[PDB]
């Protein structure tokens, strides 16, 4: 870890400034948090007169070629160096104008080695290796969830249940009889599974209904995917010698990299990371929530609602379900870990390079939800007498109940009256993060000390699978506005779902992600692009 | 409701009588060119007008019919406008 | 209850009409940015009091409703709390 | 027809067909997004000339 040398041997050269896209964040005041990817895709295109060379790695060997300006630049296996304007990260919003500089930062994992450097085919040879007598996936299991992941007329009604639930404990044993009849009609519909894009509400599906309401062929999918990260989780078990903590952190952290509690996972929905997250101090690391820190807030009704609060404010949804006691957390640790191993090692191997990120609009939602048809009857009839709230006389249009007609759901009147629920605990908005850390006791040199970290992350957010630009049942930007936050999670056909896309923009987003410039850039970030590169471009029986 | 021997007898007059069917009874019971021509498009427009007035007749007595497709917003920032599926609405 | 082209004309009283029909079939007939978002908010605020009373009306015919959760517990050295699943309790 | 084979899909879909007639076209589909993206992976990334 001894690279102040180099870095001082380098920058005899006057500059070399080429580009400041992929090298370069900075932070926002809490302004709008819908309209800085407004602000931010009008200024793109100023930001890359020239290609980025990170985007598109430059080829298996011409990497190697005698000439290009690519060899300059990788002269050690840990660390990363590239040019950036001299300033101090974060900076201001607009771009600067300085003259360049070389900066360098360590490739945190293993997987940032460049492909030209470390070929597909041994990546997936490794894990062909590991993979055998631990565990596997049944191929039915496989089968429908990859139907799921890559279906393109997915009922946006499971999104609105997503985005209404928002990953509480209370609303979905309250909501437990709507969303088992919305799952037993979508198996028995198509054979996939559903909500597989939400971990949270996949672990309350098979540890809550279980073996009460699903069908014996259908639960065993969601009892398949748990098993499945439930192995994931117990392998760095086995590749760690038993140790001493280190820097007040158990070796298991050292060692791996999403074991470790400092990196947030890409979607929370609560603080119940972030107070782990600050309970250690050696590697001070530091939060910033649009520029106020935060403020842990408790759960929110109608009476107080206030869509449009842009401050750094968290909320956490009917935070117990007995308690109700001041500032504690309510889920063990392992639970973001079982998380971050969900969404950075099982989502882009199904996906593969088509989930993104959204940003949800809770006022049309919540406006939605409510406008509800049901009429008066005293014992329930069945979906053929016209007093049933699918017949079609009364679907009143531009309702609640033709978005369930729309996807041939069967359901009663009851679990539908059942959403009014939904009104006990709010969801204000989405609000990106940024974390802050510094690299750990083990890349902690003095020639370190200052090389942090910066990886965004999403709160109250969604993560939908596949964009559907061809429908016209509904506006298409009318409930989620894509907020890409990793490279893995960043399609370009979500970019059209967003108003006013531009006419140049919208063709120069195939060839580079698309993470604004305020959630961390590729080089500052804790997961890099080569990984997601891997993931999109290989082929290795999922 | 006329005679199929001569062509020049159609016309809006007589084809306003009754449903397509007898137009094309009539046509069934047969036994220069701008003649036969200007009779084929009076007698297209009397089997159209035949075939709305039929759907009248029938839809009298079947539901209301809702606007197909969303987007069409006047009253937009209140509620978000959805389309429906006229997948089956048989009475 | 009130005509659409003027959202300044909504608020409780008016509101306070029906259930939530009655709101979206007057927002179906219809033909600054202070106004409408605070028109918005009132009339928000107006569907879910509606969407409680039309659950009233119909919860006067269903059964009581036991707490889901267990481990809220006062007399808990006699009985173990125990919850309830609420996976179909329908009538 | 493309657009008939696209508009089942996109709007009959998951709805009126059988468990199994769908997935023909569902395939059909999938099967032409593939050999577009086959092209994209043939084209070494440049500028517009």
């Amino acid at each position: 870890l001894d690279v102040d040398a180099t870095l001082a041997a380098l920058r005899q050269e006057p500059a070399e400034v080429q580009c400041a896209f992929g090298a370069y964040v900075a932070d926002a005041r809490p302004d709008a948090l819908v309209g800085l990817m407004q602000r931010f895709l009008e200024e793109w295109p100023g930001m890359m007169p020239v290609r980025p060379r990170w985007a598109a790695p430059a080829a298996a060997d011409q990497l190697l070629a005698p000439g290009n300006a690519d060899l300059r630049l990788e002269l050690h296996p840990a660390f990363d160096f590239f040019v950036a304007p001299e300033v101090d990260v974060p900076g201001p919003f607009a771009v600067p104008q300085v003259m360049g500089q070389v900066r360098a930062m360590p490739r945190i994992i293993n997987g940032n080695i460049p492909l030209a450097l470390c070929p597909v085919d041994f990546r997936d040879a490794r894990g062909f290796e590991l993979s055998v007598d631990r565990h596997r996936l049944a191929p039915a299991t496989v089968a429908a969830v990859r139907g799921a992941f890559r279906d393109a007329n997915y009922p946006m009604v499971f999104y609105i249940i997503e985005a209404v639930i928002h990953g509480s404990e209370r609303t979905f044993c309250a909501l437990a009889r709507l969303v088992a009849q919305c799952i037993q009609s979508y198996w028995r519909n198509t054979h996939n599974a559903a909500f597989v894009n939400n971990f949270y509400m996949v672990m309350y599906i098979n540890t809550y209904l279980g073996n009460g309401e699903l069908p014996e062929d259908c639960a065993a999918v969601y009892k398949d995917l748990l098993e499945h990260v439930h192995a994931l989780r117990r392998l760095i078990g086995e590749f760690t010698l038993p140790g001493d903590p280190l820097g007040n952190q158990p070796q298991e952290e050292l060692n791996h990299a999403l074991a470790d509690a400092t990196l947030l996972p890409p979607l929370i929905w609560d603080c119940d990371p972030i107070l782990y997250r600050d309970g250690l101090a050696e590697r001070l690391p530091e939060l910033r929530v649009n520029g106020a820190h935060f403020q842990h807030i408790l759960w929110v009704e109608m009476a107080q609602v206030n869509f449009r609060n842009v401050g750094g404010g968290l909320v956490h949804n009917r935070p117990v379900r007995n308690e109700n006691q001041p500032l504690h957390p309510h889920h063990d640790a392992e639970w973001s870990v079982l998380s971050k191993i969900y969404y950075y090692a099982v989502v882009p191997a199904f996906s593969r390079g088509n989930c993104c990120t959204m940003g949800v609009r809770y006022d049309r939602v919540y406006q939605l939800v409510q406008t509800m048809v049901v009429p008066e009857t005293d014992e329930e009839v069945g979906t053929d007498d016209p007093r049933h709230p699918l017949h079609p006389r009364n679907l009143v249009p531009n309702s609640l109940n033709v978005l369930f007609h729309n996807a041939c759901v069967a359901v009663d009147a009851d679990a539908m009256l059942i959403l009014q629920e939904t009104v006990t605990n709010m969801a204000e908005r989405t609000t990106p993060l940024l974390a802050s850390v510094a690299p750990d006791a083990g890349m902690a040199t003095v020639a370190t000390r200052d090389m942090r970290t910066h990886d965004g992350s999403l709160h109250h957010g969604l993560l939908m699978m596949a964009y559907q630009p061809n429908d016209a049942t509904l506006l298409e930007g009318a409930f989620f506005y894509p907020a890409p936050v990793n490279a893995l999670f960043a399609c370009a056909d979500h970019l059209g779902a967003m108003r006013d896309v531009g006419a140049e923009v919208r063709a120069a987003a195939q060839h580079v992600p698309c993470v604004p410039h305020f959630l961390g850039a590729n080089y500052y970030a804790t997961v890099r692009q080569p990984v997601a590169q891997h993931a999109a471009q290989s082929r290795a029986d999922e | 409701s006329f005679d199929p021997n001569n062509p020049r007898t159609i016309t809006a007059q007589t084809l306003e009588g009754a449903l397509p069917v007898d137009i094309l009874l009539r046509l069934n019971r047969a036994t220069a060119h701008a003649i036969v021509e200007d009779a084929r498009r009076t007698l297209f427009i009397g089997t159209s007008l035949a075939l709305v007035n039929l759907r009248r007749a029938h839809d009298k007595h079947l539901v209301e019919r809702q606007p197909m497709f969303a987007t069409s917003d006047y009253s937009s920032w209140a509620r978000p406008t959805v389309g429906l599926k006229r997948t089956f609405c048989p009475r």
